[PDB]
């Protein structure tokens, strides 16, 4: 349904 | 070498904020550590040799498959460090053995936790080599039908496998038994998938009864959790074993 928590820390 | 990188990125050390001292209040507790603990996981792996490179769903889908092998291993190095691992060290303000729990299979999970604790005192495990194991469970277990980029994977894990053995073998320290050694620290890793099978099926438990056991969990473990379980329930999980 949105970005996960994981995937932003990860592309941040 | 990724060792000299790996103790760079090494993640420093987070509270938990204890205290009504209950079942649910610990468990709650332990996985609010849980969260602030895998977003120092999350930024230690974007910067890790190899794993950086693969594709995000790559990272991912490694991330949700052995966060919980992770943390129980960075708890047993603290465990070491800290208490001669006497205690379990989740953090410096919450400090316990099994005597404290009086629930059997909770009792047995921490005596698992605390066994491989022991095991660190047993082979005087050092930081260089804890670092290594460390990224040897971050790559432990795949997708039954593989990953995007398997081969980079399977080169990635290979590589550090061999960091591992060279590293060991190598050793002034180790003259005389440092096979012996460097198969008794794979065979440490492999009886990490059957304690961690354990751990994740209570935590699979806890989360499925979250409301009724009033057992809370952060936003970074439901989303984990979520992705995760499904994969583990179809039998879309692959552990790879070093001497099975
Ligand atoms: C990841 C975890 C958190 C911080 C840490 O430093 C180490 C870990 C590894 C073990 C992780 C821990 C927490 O979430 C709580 C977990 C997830 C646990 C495994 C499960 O087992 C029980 C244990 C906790 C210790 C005493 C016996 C019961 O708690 C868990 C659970 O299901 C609660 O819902």
């Amino acid at each position: 349904q949105q970005k996960s928590l994981l995937q932003q820390l990860l592309t941040e | 070498s990724p060792v000299m990188v790996l103790e760079n990125i090494e993640p420093e050390i987070v509270y938990a904020g204890y205290d009504p001292d209950t079942a649910e209040n610990l468990l709650s507790t332990l996985n609010r550590l849980a969260g602030k603990q895998m977003i120092q996981v999350v930024k230690w792996a974007k910067v890790l040799p190899g794993f950086k490179n693969l594709p995000l769903e790559d990272q991912i889908t490694l991330i949700q498959y052995s966060w919980m092998s992770l943390l129980s291993f960075a708890l047993s190095w603290r465990s070491y460090k800290h208490t001669n691992s006497q205690f379990l060290y989740f953090a410096p303000d919450l400090v316990f053995n099994e005597e404290k729990m009086h629930q059997s299979a909770m009792y047995e999970l921490c005596q698992g936790m605390h066994q491989i604790s022991l095991q660190f005192v047993r082979l005087q495990l050092t930081f260089e080599e804890y670092t290594i194991m460390k990224v040897l469970l971050l790559l432990s277990t795949i997708p039954k039908d593989g990953l995007k980029s398997q081969a980079a994977f399977e080169e990635m894990r290979t590589n550090y496998i061999k960091e591992l053995r060279k590293m060991v073998t190598k050793s002034p320290n180790n003259s005389g038994q440092s096979w012996q050694r460097f198969y008794q620290l794979t065979k440490l890793l492999d009886s990490m998938h059957d304690l961690v099978s354990d751990l994740l099926e209570f935590c699979f438990y806890t989360f499925r009864e979250s409301h009724a056991l009033k057992v809370e969990f952060p936003a970074m473990l439901v989303e984990i959790i979520s992705d995760q379980l499904p994969k583990v329930e179809s039998g879309n999980a692959k552990p790879l074993y070093f001497h099975r």
